[PDB]
């Protein structure tokens, strides 16, 4: 019955850091492929990067690369995205999604059955 | 004569025996609360075919017969036939005929049909809602809603192809189909017969194991979620492989063939249904090349590693 | 050392390789005058899938991805996943995604849509033409002519569930589909790639056998004729079973269980098609209960005994 | 490429007697089931009586069984219908149908992919 809750958006400032958490329940054996998605108020939800249930990292955006950080806290049951240095163009709404097996880290919406309900950031001009 | 067994298929490689699409998922929950008594994808483990099973998963939700209609009405009657368009016996010691939805909501597919003096045909969208007071396929009759008051012929080949399912969303949300709720086959008539009998955990701490596919929905906020006990393969491979069950309950385990570890075990009942020691609504989160695997029979009263 | 079998099942027990439908009869018929190159229900004897077989007869000729409206149009593109909504690898050295229809024609069906945020579901007509310059499945892209120029959402999953053939009823009757004329799974950028190979008996005085079906048509005068190398049973029991082969022929013989009285027998060969001794195109007439039966290993030059 | 084809018809006498041939072509092995449908005015095909592979024989309508005998004769692929004392209420469109099955004698025209183009029997008034 997997469940998804993001937090930790909100109104921030160029340049600082910002980390969200994307906390789960619902689920038994495995650890859940779990990706973060993000959508623009004119666009669609994309891919951003997949941890898998053995801690294989995926980028989905090359320019994300060395600012964006994911990782997952077993011991919690939830999964964080790390954001150094925060650009305007990483405002946007921004979702964890997950698929009830171990392996299979997708860019595309439609792999993920779950989701959560979005949590927004503005990186104030 | 090999031992009992259980095929070798990852769970997205099988299909749900009661809507004919793809497993999707492993689902556990208590069911203390209403009756499970699905009549598709019956079977014992040594191929005995229960309720409304049979083998095939295109026929499963699908009708073939012929038509007719009241003059100017959009719904017609079809008089059904067998799968293999033999006459149907309504005295047959079954339910209703063989891969009849076996739940109460609207499922919305398309009616074609062939003339058979020129190979013309003709296809339209269609809806069957099984609570009807129409919906009498033991007596060998069922209504379709279509979009056509006219472009039907009479005695002539025709089918209905399942697709999804619809709600009507003026309505709450989710509150149909209801994938637990058999129909009345012989309409408001005369109760059910022949039914494969509802199931439920006996051992203390143990609850059904569900295999779960998501049906598409063609209008409205349908309750998409259904679950079966078997899936279609295992129907087929119980019935083709027919061992004898050496005890009442076959342990199986799902093992990991990417590193040969054993994930978690499980009881197949001889009766054809799974149980494991979970308390919990819970998804399983699987490896895709996951697959069952039978290991022993045991005794009435063994207890399962626990699982979540 | 594994003995080799088929399974015990009826011809009407049986699903088509090609169609998501049951089989109905057994066909033959000279084939030296087009290439019979299908490519779904191709499969070894010992178990290899070829061409763009998979397992389950229900996903054969599905398609599932997210669509992206054609401006001005009732069409639509959908961007295709794989048959579990993974994301599609174009690389992979199959000539299509597995179970992409093998022949060119206009198949029609229903597009259902879910929007994740609330649950809301959507269906509509659809047809997609496998001749089309924009049938792509190889590329990732399929093109499909819907009764609406708005309803469908981007990024949302979308599912064609496949029911029939249609013909243009203004044009000679039965002039399509072309169930042996291959698409270009590529749209014509480049060739097809990783085919199953073209079959044909080359014993003297042999045909193909073929397991034949009705498709339902949906609208004009199509040509309803579905021919299959193995049924997708067989298919499904040679990956499971995996027996070696003891040599390149199998020899079959079609049975009746309630008198033992063979009515003929046929070469399976272990690259996966059936030939039988006969000349001229012909029906068999068979017993409703009657089922093929492994009998021995034979050498390249065994003769059959003559049918019809 | 199976074919039926239905002769025997016309415009007969009440008392005298006719017979219908139902001539096969296209089918090898087995022999299949026949069955005779006809369709009178304002009506539906409607089964009448069938022959099986092995000539086990059905009637569909009782009140035939006096007068309508149904027979087959494999070396001329064929089956016949003899109608004696031919009655007015046998005036009919007469049809032939076959299955490909040696077994399975169904009522009902959608259990039967083969047909002819029919004969027509007329039993006159003058």
């Amino acid at each position: 019955q997997v469940q998804l809750q993001e937090s930790g958006g909100g109104l921030v400032q160029p340049g600082d850091s910002l980390r969200l958490s994307c906390a789960t329940s619902g689920f038994i054996l495995g650890r859940p492929v779990i990706t973060w998605f993000r959508q623009a108020p004119g666009k669609e939800r994309e891919g951003v990067l997949c941890i898998s249930g053995s801690d294989e990292i995926t980028y989905f955006i090359d320019s994300v690369k060395g600012r964006f950080t994911i990782s997952r806290d077993n011991a919690k049951n939830t999964v964080y995205l790390q954001i150094n240095s925060l650009k305007p163009e990483d405002t946007a709404n921004y979702y964890c999604a997950a698929r009830t097996f171990t392996a299979g880290c997708y860019s595309r919406s439609i792999a993920y059955p779950y989701w959560g309900q979005g949590t927004q950031v503005t990186v104030s001009s | 004569t090999k031992p009992f067994s259980v095929p070798v298929l990852t769970v997205e490689e099988m299909t749900n025996s009661r809507f004919p699409i793809p497993l999707e998922k492993l689902f556990t929950g208590p069911s203390s609360a209403f009756v499970v008594q699905p009549q598709n994808g019956r079977c014992t483990t040594d191929g005995v075919l229960l309720g409304t099973t049979q083998l095939s998963p295109v026929n499963i939700c699908t009708f073939r017969g012929d038509v007719t209609h009241i003059t100017g009405s959009r719904n017609y009657t079809m008089n059904l036939a067998s799968q293999n368009w033999n006459d149907y016996d309504p005295t047959e010691e079954i339910p209703a005929p063989l891969g009849t939805p076996d739940f109460v909501g609207k499922i919305q597919g398309v009616l074609t049909q062939t003339t058979r003096t020129d190979g013309s045909t003709r296809g339209h969208k269609a809806t069957v809602y099984t609570g009807s007071a129409d919906f009498a396929p033991k007596l060998g009759r069922v209504q379709f809603e279509t979009d056509t008051d006219r472009d039907f012929e009479a005695n002539q080949n025709t089918k209905f192809t399942p697709v999804g399912v619809i709600q009507d969303g003026g309505t709450t949300h989710r509150n149909e189909p209801q994938q637990w709720v058999l129909p009345s086959y012989s309409g408001r008539n005369t109760h059910n017969v022949h039914l494969a009998p509802a199931v439920a955990p006996t051992f203390p701490g143990e609850q059904l194991l569900f295999f779960r596919s998501t049906m598409p929905g063609c209008s409205g906020y349908p309750n998409m979620d259904l679950d079966c006990l078997l899936p279609q393969e295992w129907v087929q491979y119980f019935y083709q492989e027919a061992a004898p069950a050496q005890s009442d309950v076959a342990l199986l385990r799902f093992v990991n063939p990417d590193t040969g570890r054993v994930l978690f075990e499980c009881k197949l009942h001889k009766s054809g249904y799974v149980t494991v020691a979970h308390t919990g609504q819970h998804d399983l989160v699987i490896p895709p090349n996951g697959y069952f695997r039978f290991d022993s029979w045991v005794n009435q009263f063994y207890t399962l590693a626990p699982m979540g």
